[PDB]
C-alpha cells in the first residue's frame, strides 16, 4: 500500500504493467490492488482497463503553466539563488554580471 | 555558508581554504571532497583561485576536464570518455547522469525515457526511474512521470550547476525570452488602445446617434 502510495504521489500515469512491475507485482494484480486502494480512495486518478493503464489524475495544463509562469518568475528567484549557489566563480563572477551589470 | 540553490553549504569556504592550503594529493582530497557537490559540479567563481587553477591542469587537470564536464560536458560524455576525466563513485557517476538529464529536461517539456535509457547508458525502467525518482526527489523536477508520451513531466527545475559561461547566450536567451513576452503584451495593448478605445468611439458616436434622434 505505502508502494503503491508513493509511487501515487510522484505519478500522473502509469500501465498495469509498468506499476507492477514497478512494484514487483502481477499486471493485473497491479491493477487488482491499485483498484482496491481507490477504492480505499488513498489512491486517486482514473483507470483504463482496457488500454491497460491506472492513469493518475495527471493535472497539468495551460492553466497550471500560468502558475508555472508566476513559479517561473520565482524561478527567475531561482536562478538568482543559481548565481548566488551553484559554483563560487560562478558566484562573485555571477552577482558581478547578471545583477549588477 | 551563504544558502540558495547549491551543494552542502560547507563547500563554498570548504574548498576556498582546503585549496589554500591543501594541495597537490591535498588539493586531490579538496577535489574527492568537492565530488560530491550537486548544485555546485562547476566553480566559475571558485576557480577563481589560482589553487583551484593549479588543480586544474596540475596533477588534477582531468578533474579540471571534469569540471568542465559539470560546466559543459555531460555523463554520456564519460560513457564516450570513461577515461579522461578523474574516478567518480558510482553515486557521483549517477550524478553526472543527472547532469546530463537535468541539462535535457532543461532543453525539453519533458524528456523521453529511452532518450536517457541511451545517452545515459540506461538499461531498463526500474534503475531508470529510479535514478528519475532520486532526481526529482532531490527536487530539481517538478511536473512528474510523463510515461505516455515515455517523458517525464516538468513544471520546475532547480539550478544544476554553474556551467562555465553560457553567460553570453545565457543573457541574450533572455533579452530573447524578455522581448518575446514584451511584445505578446503590448500587441495586448494596443489591442487595447483599439478595443475600448474603440469602445470611446463607439459609444460616443452611438449616444450621438441617440441624441439626435429627438430632434
Amino acid at each position: 500500500e505505502h508502494n503503491l502510495l508513493s509511487a501515487s504521489k510522484l505519478y500522473n500515469n502509469i500501465t498495469f504493467e509498468e506499476l507492477g512491475a514497478l512494484l514487483e507485482i502481477p499486471a493485473a494484480k497491479a491493477e487488482k490492488i491499485a483498484s482496491q486502494m481507490i477504492t480505499e480512495g488513498r489512491m486517486n486518478g482514473f483507470i483504463d482497463q482496457i488500454d491497460g493503464i491506472v492513469h493518475f489524475e495527471t493535472r497539468e495544463a495551460l492553466p497550471t503553466w500560468d502558475k508555472q509562469i508566476q513559479s517561473l518568475c520565482f524561478q527567475v528567484n531561482n536562478l538568482l539563488e543559481k548565481i548566488s549557489q551553484t559554483a563560487p566563480e560562478w558566484t562573485a563572477q555571477a552577482m558581478e554580471a547578471q545583477m549588477a551589470q | 555558508m551563504a544558502g540558495e540553490q547549491k551543494p552542502s553549504s560547507n563547500l563554498l569556504e570548504q574548498f576556498i581554504l582546503l585549496a589554500k592550503g591543501t594541495s597537490g594529493s591535498a588539493l586531490t582530497a579538496l577535489i574527492s571532497q568537492v565530488l560530491e557537490a550537486p548544485g555546485v559540479y562547476v566553480f566559475g567563481e571558485l576557480l577563481e583561485l589560482a589553487n583551484v587553477q593549479e588543480l586544474a591542469e596540475g596533477a588534477n587537470a582531468a578533474y579540471l576536464q571534469l569540471l568542465n564536464l559539470f560546466a559543459y560536458g555531460t555523463y554520456p560524455d564519460y560513457i564516450a570518455n570513461k577515461e579522461s576525466l578523474p574516478e567518480l563513485s558510482t553515486a557521483q557517476q549517477n550524478k553526472l547522469k543527472h547532469l546530463t538529464i537535468v541539462s535535457l529536461a532543461s532543453r525539453m517539456k519533458c524528456i523521453p525515457y529511452s532518450v536517457l535509457l541511451k545517452d545515459l547508458e540506461m538499461r531498463n525502467l526500474r534503475e531508470l526511474e529510479d535514478l528519475i525518482i532520486e532526481a526529482v526527489y532531490t527536487d530539481i523536477i517538478q511536473g512528474k512521470l510523463d510515461q505516455r508520451n515515455q517523458l517525464l513531466e516538468v513544471d520546475f527545475c532547480i539550478g544544476r550547476d554553474i556551467r562555465k559561461k553560457d553567460l553570453s547566450a545565457i543573457a541574450r536567451t533572455l533579452q530573447e525570452w524578455c522581448v518575446g513576452c514584451e511584445v505578446v503584451l503590448s500587441g495586448i495593448e494596443e489591442q487595447v488602445s483599439r478595443a475600448n478605445q474603440h469602445k470611446e468611439q463607439q459609444l460616443g458616436l452611438k449616444q450621438q446617434i441617440e441624441s439626435e434622434v429627438a430632434n
